[PDB]
């Protein structure tokens, strides 16, 4: 999407593997706020939005 | 209200204990008041703060 019309997708009712995102070398910027990036698989989340 | 002098001391001590227990619910500017949430959410450089 464009930034003025940014798309939002609900992520729910699934098991999320964040170890394949953080260890991927494709992303030049990966800045997490309020949560450690290596602690993502040890937590369970509600209201996940992308 | 005959025994108010002893009950005043008892109420003051119980209220001081209740205030001391209640002060654990405050985060004091942190992201959470629970230590386990901070230790499970953050890396030690910012969990230290």
């Amino acid at each position: 999407a464009s930034v003025y019309a940014w798309n939002r997708k609900r992520i729910s009712n699934c098991v999320a593997d964040y170890s394949v995102l953080y260890n991927s070398a494709s992303f030049s910027t990966f800045k997490c706020y309020g949560v450690s990036p290596t602690k993502l698989n040890d937590l369970c989340f509600t209201n996940v939005y992308a | 209200s005959a025994l108010g002098k002893l009950q005043d001391v008892v109420n003051q001590n119980a209220q001081a204990l209740n205030t001391l227990v209640k002060q654990l619910s405050s985060n004091f500017g942190a992201i959470s008041s629970v230590l386990n949430d901070i230790l499970s959410r953050l890396d030690p450089p910012e969990a230290e703060v």
